[PDB]
């Protein structure tokens, strides 16, 4: 039941997560291990998620969590790269989308800096880098990273090095 | 998947170091993500 729709790059809403994409890259404590050596991106495409059931299932528990915290769900928009880019958005997030040994235990983890969620395009300290070259810092392969709405609710605040 | 800590429906991690990094977020619940936007990419080899 998902469809993907291009968005024209002359359409605002395309300028808009590109300009998010784009100014929150940072540099990372690895030197560009990970997700390699870069200060921006190339944007080839942007593609809108459209799939009811899926959107029904966020709506859904969006309302239970903003009933338990005073009429708020703390929605962000937040980024997300996982080797299961094409399983999540055509049957959703769940638990194999986890990260199991995570910081903050086995969840899903999103990123406000689009480069953090660049290291895990290719898994977990970017595995062993594009399937074509083997290479963590590839200038040539296509990425794909998700830009995501998520319902944060209450947060419980780690503070953390 | 872990529970979130009781009370709450996520957790937040603060940068406590790194002065120019940004929050992550872990979520419990599939549920609570949609994935909005598919962003094809490549990374720039800095000039
Ligand atoms: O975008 C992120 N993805 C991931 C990530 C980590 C692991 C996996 C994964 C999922 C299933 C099996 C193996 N690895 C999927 C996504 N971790 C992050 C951690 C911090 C901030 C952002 C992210
Ligand atoms: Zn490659």
């Amino acid at each position: 039941g998902t469809i993907l729709i291009d968005l024209s790059p002359d359409d605002k809403e395309f300028q808009s997560v590109e300009e998010e994409m784009q100014s929150t890259v940072r540099e990372h404590r690895d030197g560009g291990h990970a997700g390699g050596i870069f200060n921006r991106y190339n944007i080839l495409k942007i593609q809108k998620v459209c799939n009811k059931k899926l959107w029904e299932r966020y709506t859904h528990r969006r309302k239970e969590v903003s009933e338990e915290n005073h009429n708020h769900a703390n929605e962000r928009m937040l980024f997300h790269g996982s080797p299961f880019v094409n399983a999540i958005i055509h049957k959703g997030f769940d638990e194999r989308h986890a990260y199991i040994g995570g910081m903050f235990g086995a969840g899903i983890y999103f990123a406000e800096n689009s480069s953090k969620s660049n290291q895990y395009v290719y898994g977990i300290g970017g595995g062993t880098g594009c399937p074509v070259h083997k290479d963590r810092s590839c200038y040539i392969c296509h990425r794909q990273l998700l830009f995501c709405r998520v319902t944060l609710g209450k947060s419980f605040l780690q503070f953390s090095a | 998947m872990a529970h979130s800590p009781p009370g709450h429906h996520s957790v937040t991690g603060r940068p406590s170091v790194n002065g120019l990094a940004l929050a992550e977020y872990v979520i419990y619940r599939g549920e609570q993500a949609y994935p909005e936007y598919l962003i094809t990419y490549q990374i720039m080899r800095p000039e």
